[PDB]
């Protein structure tokens, strides 16, 4: 539906220009390599990387954090302001050390993905908005992953976890609270794209280095 | 409420040209004032220039 | 003999994309083995007109969505140099829903994109490569980069790239969670910092591109090929499918079917052979079938009376109403509301428009509004053919081509599915009155 966040930021005793931010020398180090990458007299360009930097070291966005982007990169704080509220990654408010996030696009859904998401909250016993009390885990719906193929899907912190049903999703989240990682990938002996059985294509060897090569070259 | 004793406060007249007005103020008997018509000046318009590589028009946001 | 009728049988001694499912290693050493990187020196050596002649005879079509030829896109670059640096950008964003080839493509055979980078830059005369891919796919960029540095130590990319004399780069740029960055001037502005929101055209990326420089802006698939068209010959890869739909694609089978998977299968095979020979066929049979959107949320879907004779290229499909898109098939059975999956895909387009342009914006949600309410049965008949003169004042009205894929569904659905409209309208004042 409707959005839910706010595109206004109001001061508060824990998000104000005056909150603590700086980057770490070695993010610094990075943020010289980010910025090498563009022409010169185009630094902006590195606001996209060096937000995400950012929120890679602190967990969210502080509008402290845009503050400090916006100086570090000579760009108005409200070109950053922009950036951050367009970009539906970047957190403006703090979520969970777990940041799970359910597909329920179309081909996504069409698998059932509603059995993931109500499976997700009763083991969490947290909405679709919410973050659990003890600050672990955040849920939200999105958009198309790109892993259609792999629906009911679910991406937590950078890892793909598809091919769910309630029962691996439920074990997946053990496992992340009992400090442990869970592999990701296919939870249905997948591990790929592939066909669930068969393997229709792609089984002969890949033919050698110029075994096509036209004449000429 | 707002009183007047000016008969031609409200008194507007079209006319096609200067000239016209002119005539008829001069006809008239009236003392006249014309000023020039001001138009705006064409102006160069691009796009594209809003993305110069090297340029100042280079728009910080779009 | 020429002009084949019965596409859709190649076998592996023809397919691009060998190591699709990652069984292979994703590393150098595993794409050389293969076939990779191979006589890159003598390729880049031949120029930029011999390169440019081999897309153009191959007949390539754009694989991102809309088909453009791509020999004559790439030769909008072939101009003398001004004094700006030229670009090349590779479109790794993959947004559309039911799409799934370019993760792929990145994940297991990055090798293959950068080498089609270099090649793509030697014959568009660019000066460095960046490829933007999605924020979401952090471990393909990583793998992504990992490639582009045994490629540096290799020598096959940097200064002089090859025992070539030519100079180029490769930067990975990663986006924010953004579908409407898979746009190309949208993407070129994410690039440089900005929201991305697509610029107006006038002027083409060739002209007006990223920094302001010339750019062109490549599909992944698109780009992968290139190098193995130049070995093999625009002949060989014009050799499948029919006319003005050459070569092979990629295709996501996925929704309602036994096995969704991914697979590369000539350009004109049959929906109904792809989908029961590769995918499974439908879960409780062919007759199962309700409907099948072929290209991604962004097509029309069409009915079961035409999925069971129409080919899976550009002009078939375009042919039947509805358009080839990403080839990323959607499968839905008898089974399913038909109306509530529009619905989902109309949310989808509220939530990933830009807001710049004043039909998309407005119009969007207002669809998405109006569907919401048909899913339930809230309105009346005479608000269907509302509805469809609500999509023609957006489509082709908006800057960008998100109206367009907006608007596409909704006339799908109504020209197909109307009357599963009327009686849920019927049924719902029935039980309201
Ligand atoms: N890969 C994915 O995940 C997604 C793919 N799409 C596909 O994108 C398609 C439409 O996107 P558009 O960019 O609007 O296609 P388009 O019709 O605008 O043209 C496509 C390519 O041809 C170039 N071109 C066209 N006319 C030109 C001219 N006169 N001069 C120079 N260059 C020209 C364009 O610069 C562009 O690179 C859709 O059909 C959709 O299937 C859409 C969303 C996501
Ligand atoms: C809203 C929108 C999103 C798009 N997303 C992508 C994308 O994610 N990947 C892609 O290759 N093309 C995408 N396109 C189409 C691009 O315009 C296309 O990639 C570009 O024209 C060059 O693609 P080509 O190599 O197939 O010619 C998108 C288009 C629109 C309108
Ligand atoms: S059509 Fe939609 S996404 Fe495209 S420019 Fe207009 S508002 Fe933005
Ligand atoms: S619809 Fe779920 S990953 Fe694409």
């Amino acid at each position: 539906g409707a959005g839910g966040a706010l595109f206004v930021h109001r001061d508060t005793p824990e998000n104000n220009p005056d909150t603590p931010f700086d980057f770490t020398p070695e993010n610094y180090k990075r943020i010289e390599a980010i910025v090498k990458n563009y022409p010169e007299g185009h630094k902006a360009a590195a606001v996209l990387p060096v937000l995400d930097l950012a929120q890679r070291q602190n967990g969210w966005l502080p509008i402290s954090a845009m503050n400090k982007v916006a100086e570090i990169l000579q760009v108005p704080p409200m070109r950053v302001y922009e950036v951050a509220t367009f970009y539906t990654m970047y957190n403006r408010k703090p979520v969970g050390k777990y940041h799970i996030q359910v597909c329920t696009t179309t081909p996504c859904m069409l698998r059932n993905s509603d059995s993931i998401l109500e499976a997700i909250q009763k083991k969490l016993g947290i909405k679709v908005g919410e973050t659990t009390p003890d600050k672990l885990f955040t849920l939200i719906e999105v958009e198309c992953l790109g892993a259609c193929v792999n629906a009911p899907m679910v991406q937590i912190n950078d890892n793909y976890y598809e091919d769910l049903t309630p029962k691996d999703i439920e074990e997946i989240i053990d496992e992340l609270k009992a400090g442990k990682i869970p592999k990701p990938g296919p939870r249905s002996g997948r591990f790929s794209c592939e066909p669930a059985g068969g393997l229709t294509s792609l089984t002969e060897p890949p033919k050698g280095p110029g075994f096509g090569v036209q004449a000429g070259l | 409420w707002s009183s007047t004793a000016d008969p031609l406060s409200n008194l507007v007249l079209t006319f096609s040209t200067k000239e016209d007005a002119v005539a008829f103020a001069e006809k008239n008997g009236w003392s006249f004032d014309v000023e020039e018509r001001k138009v705006p000046k064409p102006k160069s318009k691009s796009y594209g220039a809003n993305f110069s590589w090297n340029k100042r028009t280079r728009v910080s946001t779009k | 003999a020429p002009k084949k009728t019965s596409f859709g049988s190649l076998k592996d001694e023809d397919r691009i994309f060998t190591n699709l499912y990652g069984r292979h290693d994703w590393r150098l050493k595993g794409a050389q083995s293969r076939g990779d990187w191979y006589k890159t020196k003598e390729i880049l050596l031949k120029g930029p007109d011999w390169i440019l002649g081999e897309v153009k005879t191959s007949g390539l079509r754009g694989r991102g969505g809309a088909g453009f030829p791509t020999g004559l896109k790439w030769s909008f670059m072939n101009k003398p140099s001004d004094g700006r640096p030229k670009y090349l950008v590779v479109n790794a964003d993959e947004g559309e829903p039911g799409t799934c080839k370019d993760r792929e493509i990145i994940r297991h055979d990055p090798h293959k994109l950068v080498e089609g980078c270099l090649v793509g830059g030697r014959a568009m005369g660019a000066r460095a490569a960046y490829i933007y891919i999605r924020g979401e796919f952090y471990n393909e960029a990583s793998n992504l980069q990992v490639a582009i540095r045994e490629a540096y130590e290799a020598g096959l990319i940097g200064k002089n790239a090859c025992g070539s004399g030519y100079d180029f780069d490769v930067f990975v740029v990663r986006g924010a969670g953004a579908y409407i960055c898979g746009e190309e001037t949208a993407l070129i502005e994410s690039i440089e910092g900005k929201q991305g929101k697509p610029r107006l055209k006038p002027p083409f990326p060739a002209d007006v591109g990223v920094f302001g420089c010339p750019t062109t802006v490549a599909n992944v698939e698109t780009v992968a090929v290139s190098p193995t068209i130049c070995r093999r010959g625009g002949a060989w890869f014009a050799s499948f499918g029919r006319e003005r739909n050459s070569g092979t694609k990629l295709f996501n089978i996925s929704g309602h079917v036994n096995h969704p998977c991914t697979v590369e299968e000539e350009m004109s095979v049959p929906l109904k052979e792809l989908i029961e020979k590769h995918a499974g066929g439908v879960i409780g049979g062919w007759d199962n079938l309700l409907a099948v959107i072929p290209g991604g949320s962004s097509t029309p879907l069409i009915p079961k009376s035409v999925c069971e004779t129409v080919l899976m290229d550009f002009d078939a499909l375009v042919q039947a109403q509805t358009g080839l898109g990403t080839a990323a098939v959607i499968v839905m059975d008898r089974s399913t509301d038909i109306v509530k999956a529009i619905a989902r895909l109309i949310e989808f387009y509220k939530h990933e428009s830009c807001g710049q342009c004043t039909p998309c914006r407005e119009g969007v949600d207002w669809m998405n509004k109006v569907m919401a309410r048909f899913v339930k049965g809230d309105a009346r008949p005479a608000e269907i053919d509302s509805l469809w003169e609500i999509s023609k004042q957006i489509e082709g009205h908006t800057i960008c081509a998100l109206g367009d894929g907006a608007a596409w569904p909704v006339q799908g659905l109504i020209r197909h599915f109307r009357p599963e409209l009327e009686e849920r309208m019927q049924q719902f004042a029935l039980q309201h009155q």
